[PDB]
RNA sequence: GUUCCCGGGCCUUGUACACACCGUAACAAGGUAACCGUAGGGGAACCUGCGGUUGGAUCACCUCCU
RNA sequence: GCGGCCCCCUGGACGAAGACUGACGCUCAGGUGCGAAAGCGUGGGGAGCAAACAGGAUUAGAUACCCUGGUAGUCCACGCCGUAAACGAUGUCGACUUGGAGGUUGUGCCCUUGAGGCGUGGCUUCCGGAGCUAACGCGUUAAGUCGACCGCCUGGGGAGUA
């Protein structure tokens, strides 16, 4: 889900509005921001076997998403990783 | 289900114990479930309930006798 | 057809449950959709509103116990 | 004149609460020589009745479809439920090249120079009808100029 | 307070309850004919006994 | 003038408008209006109805249902014309080689029971000429002897008779007809909209039409 | 999704006639708008417009005659997967010429003829009859 | 008077039938609806329980409210 | 596949009005995950019903219809088998195509004054048009018109088995 008071906070830093969370160094931010508000979920009782399918989502959309930004500005890529942490 | 009607009646009039269930939770609970059974006629019947009320849409037009 | 879902618009509430005795019957059933031109969306409000009630003892379960 | 032709026949039934009693089909087609040819489905309990009887449809659904001397126009199918029938104009292709239950009536029609094979269905009622929609489902060079191009040299030459 | 020998109550209505809509004008209840009319030419219906 | 100030007004829902193109239509919440080309094209019927009766034509005018089963009795014999105010019968110009074996039989009917036996028998087979006569005259009686082939085929309705549409079609002849924003126009060649049968569009429409087919019989 | 834009054009044309229409709109390409041009030429369509500022909204009025389509046995030849390629001699004219080939060649959008004219070969988009 | 009964006829419904009605398991509602999957058993078809589907039949009468 | 209520964690779908990166999109052999019911190992358990089995009969016979009992099982948790009519038999994403009755969930606009009217999306049912087909019929959720990807068939039985 992303809390709002979390969500806002993220979406400032990275992009240059408040409204910009569109640009891919902040696409890719909110959705890992949002599987570590996740990790929670995932941590505890094991068996949703309907969230799983949330996660292969979300977390697809974000392979992809890193891989447009690897293709396109290697600086920004290696910027993203270097300000939020989502490499490894 | 409780009637009374004071004392003037000499009749019994369960026409509220019909107007409840009566036979309503007999059907489910007097016959083994069978679970998707009931489902499968419930289709069958609103075919022919709904072509019903095509019946009432086709005699409408003409029915010139 | 009904004045309660007209003049009443918004969630209708059950802290005074004298509306949704118009809306089930003297014996602890739920009137249906089909009787009270009452789209879904006010008929399944009530419906959360006469369980909760229910476990409180406001509103009955069955006639007798 | 105008060239009767028999196509199809065969031995059908009716049978009644009694013993079994047969019917006989048949389809026939006329044509001038010309591209003018009409198809019929008569069907009777007797062939001869029914031959004359696919002579009333015969006369009665004559089509005119114009043509370049012997060959056709231009390369197109025939599509009637399943049928698929093919034909090539070919000029000067020396010959009808068709097949049975489909040869007899271009040949009465006037188009002695074409090919053709009937694809796809096998009831002559269908591969006839099939060559019968090639028929109408012809355009003219000069059709062809009316709906487009304005000049027979500008839609060729 | 015949349809067949007055008809229209509806502006252009057949009374047996068939032709409603006002693009009937003049067509009768075959069975009791009531020609789809002016209620106001029902102000206007003489009859006989 | 605008044509008894209603030719497109109205039109019921069930109209269902695949009709829709040629009608343009304003909407009353059922529709009403068949508009345009209903209008203009009048004017177009008053065209070949003048020269397929240069070309000496008879017309079938077929309006039936009681909303014009009558004004088609008077704009048929109000010229010379023949109709069908009565039952359709399907199969007048397909079978209608064969409807007039039976006419050819009403063509000594008629001979017999005005010079034949019409009462030389016993009174029961007398009335049996009797009954049998007026029972060709009031169904078959319309067009009663055609000879020549009607050249125009006038339908009240493609709504109702789109059979008779479809037969016109097999002779490739002039189809005239009245429709409504519910009809099927595949085939008539002069299509006439407006809105549907109405004794009174009926007078004005047929009546109309019998008089400008009296132009070209000059 | 809507992959190519020539073939969705092609289909818009096959059911703008079966649904009698006069004129569709579309997003568009300076390579359609170009065939509406060599279609105006041969008289298949007629007037083409591209008013649009960043949507540039092709107008074009179809054809009819009798009331029977003038394009009505339209398809795509050269499909994304395998792309014919065709020389000057090999080249195919549809209907042995009661058709048109619009072909892409080296001096842009043309009919088989035409590239005849031009002594080149090239892309046969689509058949035209 | 047609509900009882014998025969005839019209309409409708159903059939893997038309060669045309050791145990009846399916096809009429086969008088216990059919079929697939899972486990076990029985001389043998299959049976019992559970989930699902329509490649299924009639929705005809007897008693109560305007 | 799942119907009482609630608490904790949380997923998928959708809508009014705007801000953005600027095709970051789709499918896919080997692979992985979910996977009704049932069987088995283990710890609890048993009201009702019920394989094997005993008994009384319809019967030429009953290990079958029915009934009185009754074990596995039915239930909860941890794994294996990884099976189906897992079938409106309709694979998945996107685009295109006259309407009515509904059901169900939101919003915008107007006197929501009142049980409404005119639009915009999702799911689903019946009647139909364009279209396809052997027919039945599906029909904006298509069996219609295309692009893309994977799997499958070449008569049945043998056998979806060793």
């Amino acid at each position: 889900s992303l809390s709002t008071e979390a969500t806002a906070k993220i979406v400032s830093e990275f992009g240059r509005d408040a409204n910009d969370t569109g640009s891919t160094e902040v696409q890719v931010a909110l959705l890992t921001a949002q599987i570590n508000h996740l990790q929670g979920h995932f941590a505890e009782h094991k068996k949703d076997h309907h969230s799983r399918r949330g996660l292969l989502r979300m977390v697809s959309q974000r392979r992809k998403l890193l891989d447009y930004l690897k293709r396109k500005d290697v600086a920004r890529y290696t910027q993203l990783i270097e300000r939020l942490g989502l490499r490894r | 289900i409780k009637v009374r009607e004071n004392e003037p009646f000499d009749v019994a009039l369960r026409r509220f114990k019909r107007s409840c269930e009566k036979a309503g939770v007999l059907a489910e609970v007097r016959r083994r479930e069978f679970y998707e059974k009931p489902t499968t006629e419930r289709k069958r019947a609103k075919a022919s309930a709904v072509k019903r009320h095509a019946k009432k849409l086709a005699r409408e037009n003409a029915r010139r006798t | 057809f009904c004045r309660f879902t007209a003049e009443g618009v918004q969630e209708i509430d059950y802290k005074d449950i004298a509306t949704l005795k118009n809306y089930i019957t003297e014996s602890g059933k739920i009137v249906p959709s089909r009787i009270t031109g009452t789209r879904a969306k006010y008929q399944r409000q009530l419906a959360r509103a006469i369980k909760r009630a229910r476990y409180l003892s406001l509103l009955p379960y069955t006639d007798r116990h | 004149e105008l060239q009767e032709k028999l196509i199809a026949v065969n031995r059908v039934s009716k049978t009644v609460k009694g013993g079994r009693i047969f019917s006989f089909t048949a389809l026939t087609v006329v044509g001038d020589g010309n591209g003018r040819v009409g198809f019929g489905y008569g069907k009777a309990r007797e062939v001869p009745a029914a031959i004359q009887k696919a002579m009333e449809k015969a006369r009665r659904n004559m089509i005119n479809v114009a043509l370049n001397n012997g060959t056709l126009q231009h390369p197109v199918k025939g599509v009637h439920t399943g049928s698929r029938v093919f034909m090539q104009p070919a000029s000067e292709g020396t010959g009808i090249i068709a097949g049975g239950a489909m040869r007899a009536v271009l040949e009465v029609a006037g188009v002695h120079n074409v090919l053709a094979k009937a694809y796809g269905s096998t009831n002559p009622i269908n591969v006839v009808r099939a060559t019968i929609d090639g028929l109408e489902n012809m355009n003219s060079p000069e059709m062809v100029a009316a709906k487009r191009g304005k000049s027979v040299e500008e839609i060729l030459g | 307070f015949c349809a067949r020998i007055f008809g229209p109550v509806k502006d252009y209505e057949c009374l047996c309850g068939k032709y409603k809509r006002l693009k009937h004008r003049g067509v009768i209840c075959e069975k009791c004919g009531v020609e789809v009319t002016q209620t106001k030419v029902r102000r206007e219906r003489m009859g006989h006994i | 003038m605008l044509k008894a100030g209603v030719h497109f007004g109205h039109q019921t829902r069930y109209w269902n408008p695949k009709m829709k193109p040629f009608i343009f239509g304003a909407r009353n919440k059922v529709h009403i209006i068949n508009l345009e080309k209903t209008v203009p094209m009048f004017n177009e019927a008053l065209a070949e109805l003048n020269k397929i009766a240069s070309r000496k034509g008879k017309i079938l005018f077929v309006g039936t249902k009681r909303a014009a089963s009558e004004a088609v009795k008077d704009a048929a014999l109000s010229c010379d014309q023949f109709f069908v105010n009565h039952r359709w019968l399907g199969g007048m110009l397909t079978n209608w080689k064969t409807v007039r074996q039976s006419i050819k039989r009403l063509k000594d009917l008629e001979t017999q029971s005005q010079d034949g036996t019409f009462d030389k028998l016993t009174k029961k087979e007398a009335l049996m000429r009797t009954r049998e006569l007026e029972k060709l005259e009031n169904s078959l009686g319309g067009i009663k002897d055609m000879g020549g082939l009607p050249d125009a085929l006038f339908v009240i309705d493609a709504d109702h008779e789109h059979i008779a549409i479809k037969e016109a079609n097999n002779l490739g002849i002039p189809v005239f007809a009245i429709v409504d924003t519910n009809s099927d126009p595949d085939g008539v060649d002069f299509v006439i909209p407006g809105n549907d049968d109405a004794i009174r569009a009926v007078t004005l429409y047929l009546g109309a039409v019998a008089a400008t087919v009296r132009e070209g019989r000059s | 999704s809507m992959q190519d834009p020539i073939a969705d054009m092609l289909t818009r044309i096959r059911n703008g006639q079966a649904a009698n229409k006069a004129a569709v709109t579309m997003p568009s390409s300076k390579l359609k708008v170009a065939i509406a041009n060599v279609l105006k030429e041969e008289g298949f369509i007629e007037d083409f417009k591209v008013e649009g500022d960043t949507k540039p909204e092709l107008e074009l009025t179809l054809k009819y005659f009798q009331g029977k389509a003038v394009v009505e046995s339209i398809q795509r030849v050269s499909r994304p997967g395998l792309r014919i390629y065709k020389r000057k001699d090999e080249l195919p004219k549809v209907m042995a010429g009661l058709g048109i080939a619009v072909v892409s060649t080296s001096k842009g959008v043309m009919t088989d003829r035409a590239a005849r004219q031009a002594g080149l070969g090239g892309e046969i988009i689509c058949y035209v009859a």
